[PDB]
């Protein structure tokens, strides 16, 4: 029983890894598929929504004409070396709340592991 | 209004800031989803808020709306028959709407409003209404649970509504003086229901042992305690007042009774049926005990939410048995304050506030005849433990040895088969020349010269005790083994019973009479077989020695014609011999 | 009895009350230790309203 | 006698480890086909909720 | 990631710009010994919070310090299949391959169970040693702590409930094998030699696919001894409840549990109250022990068993203080039968009983030691007491009567006390037990009825 | 660079400001004389130093350099002879240099680097290496030293130089991963070295004690306490321990010895053989005893350097002795550097981070296979010191949390000049039934049964030990006197093992076996001589009494001619007589 | 000058003395005297405890030689006793003693000093 249960998770770990390897891939090319624009204001949203003041914002300057509606909203846009995030930095004091993709998609087993698994599995 | 949010959330109380016209020591709303804090400091706009439920998730910056009431207890009908917290919530509420779980904020009605309760009136609309006076009597089972007027409230009656159910909400007397009576009233719990004159107690409490009876007789109206160190049998003491106490009115509360000992305990109420009422066992306990499952701080709220019930009780006309179990729970979560709160408590680990609310508990109610011209009384008993292990500190002294008994337990003695035990020599009791009176003249004039009879021959033998573990005898004689064997009949067979078992105890006279009076027979010709020329050996090889180890387990009917016939036994095996 | 007595047990049942109150005692120092920082808070805490 | 019982009992407890690790194969096999036919709807799943 | 450190010393930080966390919320931080390590925010304040790292601090340098609420309450993936499975303090599996995917992520604070959910049991086990299933009745649902001193074994009695624990088929009217009986664990600190101890009995017990292992180590933090215990209940709670199994739970070294409430106790704000120890340890031994319990509609169980192994043999220490008052019904170990090579080492005399006519002894429980129960104490006390006595009155001073007394001591004690790999069933046991109270004649054997005597004579 | 100055001063410790950048645990140089503290407490940007050296003559202001880097111990070839003390210095040297006294302020580095041995390669360019693992032999002295790769380095091989002797500090192997990997490593003192698995001791550990080891054994990986009330045995019967050993290696921690105890320790140690190289037994030692002198925190850091070495030589498969000395020393730091840093004492005085540090150093002991793959095994006898004279001290309490083997020496056998101490009745081990494979293997068959033969004797010893003191034995019957004085041989000649001749400071399998056999016989022989209404007292005056007394009136390596020789009288002639 | 050897115990005992370090029978008769007294003060326990005695006849000289050490050896007053002087009458005490029960010192000394 115990050599049939732990064949059973090997398998189901490779599944759990590579839908992640999809994922990752989707991100690789997230900033060319035209959404592009929609994801990078949600995530900078949140960030200002939140406890920071938005004293500076971080982003990269090709994320710039996706952002600079955001520019005028909240302080001004300097880079994470990413393409794939926002920081935002308050004024509280240092403070600093990330809303990173790669954080995100990471965090995707760490609270909605059983979401996606019943769509695999059941 | 009082409004502001949360501060510093820390532990499972909140201080809270931006607090306006808030009041010592009144009930609030806390968090989001309500859990119930208590002013218990100020400090300008901050107060600390002493929240009874436990903190999970309750962050900065949320609600904390006082609500204005002095932690008012809503008295009412429904009392009887139900269990309930110690902070008041029904727990058949709780497991019917949430599930098998006890979950963080969970608000429900304190005193139901999905009741209805027959109504008789009785005042007539013509009248007017005292502090006090009876408006009618709701009929809860076989008990007469009247209605009354909350004291300092009175009018002149114009309306009376007529016999039917209502709510306990909808008033059934109406007045002239902007009022409503209903069946709904709030009285608070730091201000007593006020009594008429205290009374002398007179007439004794029979809680149905013949040890916490007989030897250390307890009063009713009284006032008792019995202690217990770690774990002795503590719990077990109140199978003494399961069933076999006089009260028309048991009120089980516990300051913080453990899950275990709610699995059968709490449980063996629907499942017994008292003789005395005839009917059902819970019909007649009130239940309003709280769990060690149920927060840290309900703990501390218990003793004055349930002693407000016992007042409500003791003015209809009942004796009121009230006991708390294990009181000494309610020092912990009172000493826990003094941490939160930034302040360090008495010295050598006793509560900050030793005598001021306990002394306060006890003598609360106790001994009153009422406003309304009835008899109240509450017999009311502390089932401590020292945290330490140590019987001598301030809260032992002040409120639970200087009461009308004290008692002691020790660890191998109830072991060998008294459950529960007590000490012979250590144990005393003030009150004993009160109940004198009733133990004349009803039971007989010789019941209280018996009682302290027994005492006597049961403290003697503890002159030799010493003796015997100094060097020991070496030299038996005829005035030796006397006291020593006679004594240990005597513990062997009066101060082993059981409370597990309804033959080896049970609420009766004649069985503390009778039995009393067998010891006496064996006693009294033993005396008078040694001046003879009769070996003590041969004392103890008499077959009613054995006759009287056989009155521990008689059937309680057949004990009259039993005693009789075994009277003559003795008289006939000793004179003979 | 007498040669016993002068021995394991009399000094034996002294020590047993000495060495209880002793540790009673000492017990103690945490006690007013923990009750000086208490006090430091309190004084601290007023003199924030006062300075700083 | 113990010497015959032994070798009876050594000579089924390989032979049915044996068959197991066959079973447990092909019901490794067994989760991986059902998930894999419905990998793109996971995906789908993924990418919808890592946008915030 | 919020920099800006004001106090840190131990697994209990203090960090500013916060007022985003609640009271039991998973953070993470950055250290400068360059790795990512935990934090319960235990404690929460008005522009700093207080934090609980799940690691001790071995560096942490103040240019680089960081936060991030990673969620708003606190908790742990638990699913339905973790059985047969290796686990430790920090949540970890530490069989070597990839985390199993939860059905419900259940908070480890630990829910309370309503004391109206349950009701009295009366299904006893078979424990393999007949001192307990005769004396306390060791039932489902029940706490009986085997209280240990230090410079005493606590491994190796252990190791015999769990080999020789099972549900009577039938001998108390019914069974319970009809549904998976199965164990948990869950140690709290741990050497060298009580690791493998343990591994190498479950083995024996032949459970190692049906078991979930909570292994926390004296190598892996101080902090996750008072993590572990409530974290490895929910565990049961998941698996005995809502999947109908009866389940023991088996929790040793409340004694390294002990040493970390400690920590907590003086280090942070909070004043000793308990003599020399914190005074919110009662709700840390509370939340522990009240969970447990049968409940009424379900079929399965958590029945816990705590093992202490306090120090020496003290009465007033916190240990078997709070422990004593919290179980009904106990069973000691002492060093009057650890000279004479009897294991176990049970001794009930000083020892209490609580239940044994309460549900117990009567009900579906057996009443064919319902007395027994009763005389064996007052007969194994005439035995014990005069062994001191003697040594006083005489040398050798005993009476015709006392004599006896002192007959039946030496002798139940070596026979019935030795059991260890022997099991005796509800039968074996009242036999044999009966043919040593032969030694007192008539009259001290009042206790025993009429009908007892001659049913095992 | 971490450049505060300093803040305040308080005692030993030293607290400091402009700190900025600094990690918990580095070097830490105070003032410009660099006594070398440790960053504890760090608060705010204030960083709590604590000073191994004393802090006469530093003023504030002087500037505080820290590294930023953790303080690890410096391992490498010229280990042995060598010294790395508590304070991270070699004595040896220190001595030449700072004349007759040592001032403080000075340092240099813990191991010396003007050192040269030969490299011989085990490893090529164009391998695969990973941590722990071998890379070349170096011969030491009779001992054999490896090059540990760090653990947690691999990458392949650029280069490997052809033998000779080099500086300990140059590349010998150069790894292509652009590290060139230098002779000797660092690696951090809270860390400890990997393990690939963890497994359980099974061969014995002999020691050359006769009773110690056969009445209560440790196995070889094992671990226990030695408490010693009121300044008896305990502290020489630590230098009678590290005397003579089974095990490889001799790490011998005195962790802040007393100089006056340190003087005959170190003196001894060139004057005792040692069994590999027939010379200096410092061939095969390392001291890391640090001077008393010294404030508290010095006696704290030693014991946290001897285990990172101990580990070094295991995980080169070898047995290592670990042998702390008074756990008075552990106490007395934590004790006083508790006031310093502000920390809050949990009870007496004592923090409640006491067995933090302590069970963990218990841990790392056990025959385990490491990540090299190699199997050593680090065995520990600490020594245990009540300050109060009892075990009820917290710090006592703690080391008795751990499990294993235990052994209890007493004041009242100590005055006797019979050392070891050992009590029966108040020891137990765990290391009888693990080690009993290993005996009926290696030892003999009759091992496993010849030690309960002895076992039995001293059991019914101290329960008659009782009746004895209440009333004389001779008032007592013959087979009661009997196993009282086959008892008198088991201390005269058996419980003083001297450390003053050597014939008796020599101990091994075969004289334990032996002397066990003679015991044997003289029980087996009495007890059937007195039932033929023999008695003790004559038996005395025959010979047999003396002949059972050669234990240490006959040798170890001409022990077998006299063995056999006496044993056959005993069956012989005592039945004859 | 009252000194109690038997509560007492010393670190060293055969450091800075030996055979030509002090005197050749110190190193001998250390030992010596630490267990020949303890077998006397051993007796006068035991004696109150049964009769009125507690010894035998090979008791009966090392009871002596509790009376012996006393008021002749631990008295002195204040007088200056040499190295030479202690040991010497050391060895007259030492004859009440059996020869022939002497355990803790050597043979070879026997001869020396009777």
């Amino acid at each position: 029983e115990l050599l049939v249960a732990t064949a059973r998770t090997q398998a189901r770990g490779e599944v759990l890894e590579e839908v992640r390897r999809r994922v990752r891939e989707a991100l690789e090319a997230l900033p060319q598929k035209p959404e592009w624009p929609e994801v990078v204001r949600k995530l900078a949203l949140e960030a200002l929504e939140a406890l920071p003041g938005a004293k500076a914002l971080v982003a990269n300057p090709e994320d710039l004409p996706h952002l600079e509606a955001m520019a005028r909203e909240r302080g001004v846009e300097l880079e994470p070396a990413l393409r794939l995030g926002v920081r935002a930095v308050g004024a509280e004091g240092k403070t600093q709340v990330e809303n990173s993709l790669l954080a995100r998609m990471d965090r995707a087993w760490d609270a909605m592991s059983s979401k996606v698994a019943q769509a695999l599995w059941g | 209004m009082i409004q502001g949010v949360i501060q510093k959330i820390a532990g499972p109380a909140v201080i809270a800031k931006g607090m306006l016209g808030a009041r010592m020591y009144d009930i609030c709303k806390v968090g989001e989803e309500g859990l119930v804090g208590e002013i218990i400091r100020l400090d300008g706009d901050t107060a600390f808020v002493q929240v009874y439920e436990d903190t999970s998730g309750l962050k900065v910056g949320e609600p904390v709306v006082s609500t204005g009431l002095p932690l008012a207890v809503e008295l009412g009908p429904g009392m009887l028959n139900g269990i309930y917290d110690g902070i008041q919530r029904p727990l058949e509420r709780i497991r019917e709407k949430t599930g098998i779980y006890i979950t963080r904020g969970v608000v429900v009605h304190a005193l139901d409003r999905e009741k209805k309760w027959a109504w008789t009136p009785m005042v007539k609309p013509g009248d007017e209404v005292r502090g006090g006076m009876v408006l009618g009597t709701v009929p809860e089972f076989g008990f007469t649970h009247k209605i009354l007027v909350p004291p300092d409230v009175r009018g002149r009656v114009k309306e009376v509504k007529p016999a039917g159910e209502y709510t306990v909400e909808e008033p059934v007397v109406v007045l002239e003086d902007g009022t409503e009576l209903k069946m709904y009233h709030t009285w608070p719990v730091r201000r007593a229901r006020p009594v008429q004159r205290k009374l002398d107690p007179n007439t004794p409490f029979l809680t149905g042992m013949r040890i916490l009876d007989v030897l250390f007789p307890v009063a009713m109206g009284g006032t008792a305690a019995i202690p217990g160190p770690f774990g002795s049998g503590k719990t077990v003491t109140q199978q003494s007042l399961a069933k076999w106490s006089n009260a028309d009115v048991v009120v089980y509360v516990g300051c913080g009774e453990r899950g275990n000992e709610m699995t059968d305990v709490l449980v063996e109420f629907p499942e017994l049926t008292d003789p005395k009422t005839g009917g059902p066992l819970m019909h007649r306990t009130v239940l309003i005990a709280n769990t060690s499952n149920m927060p840290v701080a309900a703990r501390e709220a218990s003793i004055y939410v349930g002693v407000t019930i016992a007042e409500y009780f003791r003015d209809q006309g009942f004796s009121v048995a009230l006991m708390a179990d294990s009181t000494s729970r309610w020092a912990e979560a009172l000493r826990e304050i003094s941490s939160r709160l930034e302040e360090m408590p008495a010295e050598e680990g006793y509560p900050p506030y030793l005598a001021a609310r306990l002394a306060a508990f006890y003598e609360r109610a106790g001994k009153v005849i009422t406003l309304g011209g009835e008899e109240g009384a509450v017999t009311i008993v502390g089932a401590v433990s020292p945290p330490g292990g140590d019987m001598s500190e301030p809260v032992t002294q002040s409120t639970l040895r200087i009461v009308g008994a004290f008692w002691r337990l020790d660890a191998s003695l109830a072991f060998r088969r008294h459950f529960p035990a007590i000490n012979w020599n250590g144990s005393y009791s003030l009150f004993t020349s009160a109940l004198d009176p009733w133990y004349r003249e009803n039971v007989a004039e010789d019941y209280p010269e018996l009682r302290d009879a027994i005492s006597e021959l049961l403290q003697r033998e503890a002159g030799l005790q010493e003796i015997v573990q100094l060097v020991g005898p070496d030299a038996l004689q005829d005035a030796e083994r006397l006291v020593i064997e006679v004594g240990r009949i005597i513990r062997e067979d009066f101060l082993q019973q059981n409370a597990y078992h309804e033959v080896d105890a049970y609420c009766s006279m004649k069985k503390a009479y009778g039995i009393m009076k067998m010891i006496l027979a064996f006693y009294k010709e033993a005396e008078a077989a040694i001046k003879r020329g009769v070996s003590i050996d041969e004392i103890l090889q008499l077959p009613v020695l054995e006759r009287i180890g056989r009155a521990r387990y008689v059937s309680e009917e057949e004990f009259p014609a039993y005693f009789e016939e075994a009277m003559k036994e003795i008289q006939g095996a000793f004179k003979a011999l | 009895r007498v040669n016993a007595l002068e021995q394991v047990v009399i000094p034996g049942i002294r020590a047993q009350i000495r060495f209880i109150q002793q540790v009673l005692e000492q017990r103690e120092r945490e006690d007013t230790f923990r009750l000086k920082r208490i006090k430091g808070k309190i004084e601290a805490r007023e003199a924030e309203e006062e300075g700083g | 006698l113990e010497a015959q019982y032994r070798e009876r009992e050594r000579a089924e407890t390989e032979a049915l480890l044996a068959r197991y690790r066959e079973r447990a194969e092909a019901e490794a096999k067994a989760v991986r086909e059902k998930a894999m036919a419905r990998l793109d709807e996971a995906v789908a799943l993924v990418l919808k909720e890592v946008l915030p | 990631e919020y920099t800006g450190i004001t106090y840190i010393s131990g697994p209990l930080l203090f960090v500013e710009n916060a007022k985003d966390l609640a009271y039991g919320a998973i953070v993470d931080i950055k250290d400068g010994t360059g790795r990512v390590r935990g934090g319960q925010v235990i404690e929460v304040s008005e522009e700093y919070a207080v934090i609980q790292v799940f690691e001790e601090t071995t560096g942490l340098d103040l240019a680089t310090t960081s936060v991030s609420l990673v969620e708003d309450v606190a908790r742990l993936g638990v699913s339905k299949e973790m059985l047969g499975r290796r686990f430790n303090g920090i949540g970890k599996p530490i069989d070597g391959l990839p985390p199993i995917t939860p059905e419900k992520r259940l908070p480890i604070t630990g829910l309370p169970l309503n004391p109206v959910a349950r009701r009295k049991p009366e299904q006893f086990i078979q424990t393999g040693i007949s001192t307990i299933d005769v004396m306390n009745t060791l039932v489902r649902g029940q706490k009986l702590p085997i209280f240990s001193g230090s410079g005493l074994p606590a491994n190796e009695i252990a190791a015999q409930i769990a080999r020789q624990a099972t549900v009577r088929p039938d001998l108390s009217g019914e069974g319970e094998k009809e549904e998976p009986f199965a164990v948990v664990f869950a140690a709290m600190g741990i050497t060298q030699r009580e690791l493998s101890y343990f591994i190498q009995e479950f083995e024996r017990t032949g459970a190692l696919s049906r078991s979930v292992l909570f292994l926390n180590k004296a190598d892996d933090p101080t902090i996750e001894r008072i993590l572990t215990p409530r974290m490895a209940l929910t565990v049961a709670e998941y698996l005995a409840f809502e999947h109908d199994y009866h389940v023991l739970v088996i929790l040793t070294d409340m004694t390294n549990y002990c040493e970390a409430l400690r920590e907590i106790g003086a280090a942070r704000e909070e004043i000793p109250g308990r003599r020399g120890y914190p005074g919110y340890m009662y709700t840390d031994l509370a939340t522990i022990y009240e969970r447990a319990g049968v409940v009424e509609g379900k079929k399965g169980s958590v029945t816990q068993i705590p093992i202490l192994s306090m120090p020496d043999d003290d009465r007033t220490h916190p240990i078997p203080d709070l422990t004593g008052y919290i179980t009904e019904g106990q069973i000691q170990l002492s060093r009057e039968l650890h000279r004479k090579g009897i294991y176990p080492p049970i001794d009930p005399l000083p020892s209490l009983s609580r239940l044994m006519n309460n549900g117990v002894g009567k009900g579906k429980t057996r009443e064919d030691h319902k007395q027994v129960s009763d005389q064996l104490y007052s007969a194994y006390a005439n035995g014990v007491d005069i062994r001191k006595l003697v040594a006083i009155i005489g040398e050798d001073a005993l009476t015709e009567n006392d004599r006896r007394y002192l007959q039946f001591a030496d002798a139940f004690e070596r026979f019935f006390i030795n059991q260890g790999q022997q099991n005796r069933s509800i039968e074996e046991s009242l036999q044999i037990a009966w043919a040593l109270l032969s030694m007192l004649p008539q009259g001290e054997l009042k206790r025993i009825s009429k009908d007892h005597i001659g049913k095992y004579y």
